[PDB]
């Protein structure tokens, strides 16, 4: 775990996004995570048919 | 347990169990007989331990049994004694395991959150467990009481 | 992540009972076998690389699996296979120390068959190799501890199959 | 052994409004193990540390130094 | 691009039949403890051998 | 299950397009080469047993380990099933040569093949080599028969080999 | 399936207690709603085809779903989609009668999301369509039971999501 | 329940509920208040019903409660009475549901297997439920008793 | 197609393609050029075919485009003509294929269901396709038109 | 499915060697115990019902498992539980007769965790019950057969764990 | 991303044999088409913005999609749509250079249907716009490259549908 | 291939293949005929290359063929010679591809792990490839041999 | 020491030493006499252990002293024996400490890298340390040797 954690946090992507001053934040989601959030009644709105 | 804590550290470091950790497990499996004997005495005397320690808790902290206190009334006092019984059961588990992690997993993690929600005063509960330690020390031999007292001490320290 | 001691006390905890005398007997049994378990664990620790090497030689080398087109053929695939065998042996050793195959459940077998089926790894060939690792381990640690290691290797095989 | 160094890291010119003073002058505590990565970052910045010191009293113990 | 079919679980076809397996196989498939006579048939083989 | 004609129709229907001149050109290519494809499939159908036998012997001489006790073809039970797999490949490949499209191979042969072989223990690499040996034998036979373009006959076997094989990039 | 009666009695059964007076109040409420529910079920039963027709018109038709390559294109797929919408209407009406969404969970929702994602069915369009069915059904069966049908329609939407 | 029975059958036939079945559930909802009243009286007098009917069962078959019988000794005879209490509770569930469905799930499936393996005589159990049916008949009005009699009858028939 | 029908039947047999089946598809690929020409005439002249077939539909069955009818309106009549265009496109697919299974896959499996949903007279749709057949036969020669009529008439028969 | 003879023959067959003297010794041991295995199997067949009765009474009965909501509460669940204990006894008898655990792996342990985890069946309680069955069976069949049947009961226990 | 050359060498590698003369014939064929492939890639790269501008104008602009509520309405969504058209063009060009649809399968089409159906993107309109890009690209690179860029564009459309 | 390595590094930056990369592919495809010839010669002489290079490797590093080394006996020595054949084959694939990508993926990734877990001296393997490079220089023309030497150099570079 | 490792680990969590760690250091204190005794006897035999174990290493692996082996020449043979002596010195340090922290820091971290740069075979070093373990076990008391073997096992396991 310690090696994997340092690999992730030392990765070029952690420095490119989140830098070394920023708390990490959710930058991407898989499409079935967007399915859960965004297609419940109340969040779908008009998304899906004209 | 000692075995599970050693495995957890080794697992998180991708390491066949180190010789020192193996030695710790060796000592623990040998002392097993004494561990189980100590647990047997404590569970056999659980009624006496809880009763005497509960008297001590109420005597040392009258406010908990005074009106406006958490354990006011027979039923509330009964639940307080049941909590003391729970913690004794956890201490017996910890003694057998040789590690405090069974106590931590069951009843010690988030204890501040739970008791703060219930309205119970955490330091007063710690007083009760301290009283249980005194009663158990009287019921145990000196060599036994030192080991069992350490588990009581962790409980009161985490719940301090 | 339950060892035998933790499993005994956990069952008692769910029931809400102080440790019963029968539970004490089960705990005594674990403590009784502890010395042989620890000794075998240290032996496997010393011979960890050799156990995997012998198992690969005994079951996988000079076979369809490692000859061209066999899914262990390319060098990256050979390195990956021995890494997995190392993983199996390490968690089998953890399971022997703990006395419980729960570690194998949680840390190895909770998704392994789906990953292997998706990757294309031949389940039967891996099972052959794990069985060979059981034979080698029994020789290295001695027969008495070999029966204990055998049950956990069999647990891996049952879950993987 | 953690080494504390003060570096006037060369301007990255990465600040529009925002703020670059904190990045421009840095006083930090760096583990000796991680000091190599810190030196690599200083190379990217372009500015060497003006002052370098190590908190631990003795630089090397061949054994049990930890 | 060739998508798979369910999941591959190791399958063990029977290379050859023997009297031990055959007697036990039929008992298992008819869900009955090995009938006394069939048990004696296996015992004929086992006293022999 | 789609022929070349059915495949072009399927693409155009999904896009809602009347068949244009490009579609007609590719359809005409299939129709023009259809006679040669029929002759090639007829050659394979006529010599189907002989092709299987020759390919099996060539594969086992190339890879003796299969016939040895360790291999999967060792006893005659598995030798029969292995020959049947060779017959499967030739039969579906002849269907694919007639069809002019490898969708037949994809849908009925290759899908699930690796799962089945891993579960049964069948080695995939030797099977790929056996399909290739069939490809060379079949190409020789159709070339002798007088089919000038053996690209029609080799490509289905090649597709089977590529899908059945791993990446080894 | 559990209807409201079965859910109340099973909840009491799990504890082991005879039907309490509070549980009797729950059952009495279901019996009170019974008339309006049965009446609404008959309304949907006769107007089922019209509900699907109106909903498919309101949402699904004249969009990218029915243009070539849109998944509802082809008469086979248009027939299949109206079949699925009638599945939802029938099971939603079952749920209105029973009073509990367990019919939806057991007979519709479990596994449907995986099959839909496998077949390529647009899931947003399905949710919009069944919400359109809710609007039509509210009109036909009236607001009071339209309140009720909405609960189960929303249940299906949430399950598909 | 009547509702579940209708919906299960119609779901298997892939058919919106038949007009007659809709009328059947309409009648069930009207009759529900009477069903709840019957359950109320039986559950209010549950201690009387179980106690006196259990006395009748043991009186009618003393061999069952004699030494060597399954209910031999204080503990075992108490558990036998508890089984009678269980079946009264299930009968109340059935009365409220309006169909045997709840009783035919919670009990009455594999009762022969459970009891026969338990050692108990299932005809004797049936006699006990018969005694409970008689007591319930005394506690119920004539038409009300007929319906509750139907549910008790289903239990004893399953027992036999 | 002829080829797929032959392959499918042979595969169900589990025998290599029969010599007779091979000769049948030899004939199919020989007549491919004629098939492509017939398809191209219909495709390139699709605009005229649809418009004249629309005139015949809207005069032989004037009710459908009258007020209250399915096609009433500047846009509703446009969608109806689009449907005629759809079926002409399917017919060209089938003419190329030599079989009606492309036509039957993309339409005519559930046309009754789809049009019953859309509230359309399917006899009127059938008469529109018959108008298409009449218009197309005159854009083809007599020998070629007989082939085209087969694919235009399977459609109408399925429309009923 | 493999009996000990099948396993020995197949191992020799893969190697290609004629049956070696060590292999003969393994087979000879199996044949030698044949009379004991058959005798014990008949004892199991006669006493199987009471073996289950005693084991359930020993551990599962008068416990939280039989309390309401305890997962052997319902009469359905109780009947099924005793059936499953019958299954374990029956397949343990098969495994003893064959002399190899392959019956257990092929038929009993290729869906056991899936079924029990899906149903919610408590694995720990089943393990206690099977251990109790081992003790009762050992008493009825004697020590020699108690050892043999015991290894197969242990196989099922560890696999369930 | 397997190209023609990588695919040929991989297939020969799987068989295990050194490169055959027949494999050399296939490699020579790809080298022959290299000139048209590279020239077309240079043309596409220079005119990429214009390809997409013409395709958007031909198919998507001044329709319902680009008007309120049409999924290309919001400035965010318009920019996202043109970015997606750039995706398809770029990876089709990669595929043309490689001579292999593997890059499309591996990176472009994997879960594209699921992402679009989750976002609410009209897949029918995306197919039509990709066809418009196919026609514009065919004009720019000529019939030689347009034939091949056609097969890769149609690969995208077939998968996306 | 050089094509895929260009595409991969351009895909990372999300750009169409830049003009320099396109020019690189243009040159590679033009000189592909020369590359195929180089691989043809090495393929034709593969038996001699392996035999001569193996003798040179064993002579320079006799410890591997001595007892206690990886290749002792004709069985193990034959497998070592086969591995040298493997790497010659991978170098031919590299020449034809124009990049080290086939070499890297097939047989330079995990070499340390595989050979270490086989009990083989990786520096000795590197020298074996060096010997093959010298033999290849003899069998190739000077301009060609320099290019093929690059692929041999990449193999030894990752090896040691 | 075990105490030092435990104190650092507790400092990270900002916890006073837990009961289990207190027990571990208590046992280290208790077993100190045996630790010093084991170190003294191994130190008495320090030259003997290294020299005879080195002979065993050479005997098992002839390639070590064959041409091409790193230990070629009397001076290089001396260096190999010295490495064995270095590890024995570290092992005695670790036995005294009760923890592998000295062993790790002095002579195990980066052992693969150091010996790779030197050209030495780490697997051959592993066999040599295994021989040292057996020799030291024989000279040491059997009960004490069991504990010492675990620490030798750690060193050989780290070698790879
Ligand atoms: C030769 C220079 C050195 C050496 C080698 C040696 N190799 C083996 C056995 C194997 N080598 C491999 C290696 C590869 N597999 C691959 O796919 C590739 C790239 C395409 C490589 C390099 C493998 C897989 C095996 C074993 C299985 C097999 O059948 O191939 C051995 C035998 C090991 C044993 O103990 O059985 C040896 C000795 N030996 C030397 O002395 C040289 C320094
Ligand atoms: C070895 C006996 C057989 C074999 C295996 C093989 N496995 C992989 C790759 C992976 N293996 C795993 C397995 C695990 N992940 C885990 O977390 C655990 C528990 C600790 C296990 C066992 C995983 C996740 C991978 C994926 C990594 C990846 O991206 O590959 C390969 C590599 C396949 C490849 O193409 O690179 C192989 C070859 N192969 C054999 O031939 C043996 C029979
Ligand atoms: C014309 C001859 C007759 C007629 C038809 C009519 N149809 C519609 C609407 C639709 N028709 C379809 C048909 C198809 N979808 C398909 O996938 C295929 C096969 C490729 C066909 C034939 C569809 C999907 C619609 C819905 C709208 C849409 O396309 O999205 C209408 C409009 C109906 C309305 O009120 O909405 C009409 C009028 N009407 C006539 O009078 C003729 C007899
Ligand atoms: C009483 C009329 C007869 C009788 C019964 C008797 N039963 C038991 C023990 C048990 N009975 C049950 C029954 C049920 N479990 C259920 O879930 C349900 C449905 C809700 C029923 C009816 C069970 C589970 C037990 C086991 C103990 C337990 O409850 O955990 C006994 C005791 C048996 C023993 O010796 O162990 C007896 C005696 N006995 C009679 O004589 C009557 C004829
Ligand atoms: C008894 C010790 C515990 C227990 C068991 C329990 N089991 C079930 C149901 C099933 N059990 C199985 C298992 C098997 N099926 C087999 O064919 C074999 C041998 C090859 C085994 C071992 C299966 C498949 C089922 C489900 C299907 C069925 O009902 O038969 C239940 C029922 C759960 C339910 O309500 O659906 C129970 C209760 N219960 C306990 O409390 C014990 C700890
Ligand atoms: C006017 C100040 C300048 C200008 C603009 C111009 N715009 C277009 C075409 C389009 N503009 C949009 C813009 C939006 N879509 C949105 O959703 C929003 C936010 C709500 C905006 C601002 C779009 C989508 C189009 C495309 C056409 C369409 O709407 O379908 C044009 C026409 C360009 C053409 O060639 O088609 C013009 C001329 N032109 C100027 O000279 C001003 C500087």
């Amino acid at each position: 775990l310690y090696g994997l954690v340092d690999a992730i946090i030392d990765s070029q992507e952690y420095s490119e996004a989140f830098g070394e001053d920023t708390v990490p934040y959710e930058r991407y989601i898989t499409p079935q995570g967007l399915a859960l959030r965004s297609l419940r009644v109340g969040t779908i709105g008009e998304t899906g048919v004209p | 347990s000692v075995v599970t804590k050693s495995i957890v550290n080794a697992d998180a470091e991708a390491r066949y169990l180190s010789p020192g950790e193996l030695d710790r497990i060796k000592n623990f499996v040998s002392t097993g007989e004494r561990r189980l004997r100590i647990a047997q005495t404590l569970t056999e005397n659980r009624e006496r331990i809880v009763k005497q320690a509960g008297d001590q808790l109420f005597q040392k902290r009258p406010d908990v049994v005074s009106p406006g206190g958490n354990a006011y009334g027979e039923e509330m006092t009964a639940t307080c004694l049941r909590d003391l019984d729970y913690y004794l059961r956890l201490v017996t588990y910890g003694i057998v395991a040789g590690d405090v992690t069974p106590i931590e997993e069951i009843g010690l993690v988030g204890v501040r959150e739970m008791y703060n929600s219930l309205g119970t005063p955490i330091p007063a509960v710690a007083e009760g467990i301290r009283a249980m330690k005194n009663v158990a020390c009287s019921l145990l031999s000196a060599e036994d009481a030192a080991e069992a007292g350490s588990y009581f001490d962790f409980v009161i320290g985490a719940m301090q | 992540m339950q060892d035998a001691i933790t499993a005994v006390i956990n069952a008692s905890d769910v029931q809400g009972k102080y440790l019963d005398t029968a539970a004490m007997e089960k705990l005594k049994a674990y403590f009784a076998t502890g010395e042989l378990r620890v000794r075998a664990a240290s032996v496997i620790s010393a011979n960890a690389a050799n156990i995997v090497k012998e198992a690969v030689a005994k079951s996988l080398l000079y076979s369809d699996i490692t000859r061209p087109g066999g899914n262990m053929y390319t060098t990256r695939r050979y390195a990956a296979c021995i890494r997995d065998l190392d993983y199996y042996l390490r968690y089998a050793t953890y399971a022997m120390l703990a006395g419980d195959p729960s570690i194998l459940d949680e840390r190895v077998l909770n998704g392994l068959k789906e990953t292997y089926n998706s990757l294309g790894v031949p389940i039967a060939a891996t099972v052959q190799a794990i069985q060979a690792m059981k034979e080698v381990t029994a020789s290295l640690v001695g027969a008495d501890a070999g029966k204990e290691m055998g049950i956990y290797f069999d647990y891996i095989c049952s879950g993987l199959s | 052994r953690m080494f504390k160094i003060t570096a006037c890291v060369p301007s990255q010119t990465r600040i529009r409004t925002q703020r670059e003073l904190q990045n421009t002058y840095f006083t930090k505590l760096v583990p000796y193990e991680n000091w190599f990565r810190e030196q690599q970052r200083i190379q990217k910045m372009g500015g060497k540390i003006v002052k370098v010191e190590l908190f631990t009293g003795k630089p090397g113990v061949n054994t049990g130094l930890a | 691009v060739v998508k798979a079919s369910g999941g591959s679980s190791v399958a063990r076809p029977q290379l050859y039949q023997t009297v031990p397996v055959s007697t036990i196989i039929q008992a298992e498939q008819q869900d009955r403890f090995l009938n006394r006579g069939e048990l004696d048939e296996l015992a004929v083989y086992l006293r022999s051998g | 299950m789609r022929d070349a004609v059915t495949t072009l129709i399927k693409n155009y229907d999904s896009t809602g397009r009347y068949l244009d001149r490009d579609a007609v050109d590719r359809l005409r290519s299939y129709f023009n080469s259809g006679a040669a494809r029929v002759k090639a499939a007829a050659v394979i159908n006529a010599n189907a047993a002989a092709i299987v036998k020759e390919a099996a012997s060539a594969l086992f001489t190339e890879q003796p380990e299969l016939i040895q006790p360790g291999g999967n073809a060792y006893t005659t039970r598995r030798y029969a099933t292995c020959l049947r797999d060779m017959d499967y490949y030739l039969r579906y490949a002849s269907y694919a040569i007639v069809a002019g499209d490898v969708d037949v191979l994809n849908e009925r042969v290759l899908e699930g093949l690796r799962e089945t072989y891993n579960s049964l223990g069948v080695p995939i690499g030797p099977t790929v080599r056996g399909i290739q040996i069939m490809k060379e034998i079949v190409r020789d036979r159709v070339a002798a028969a007088g089919i000038e373009d053996t690209g029609i006959v080799e490509q289905p076997f090649d597709y089977m080999c590529r899908q059945l094989s791993e990446v080894n990039i």
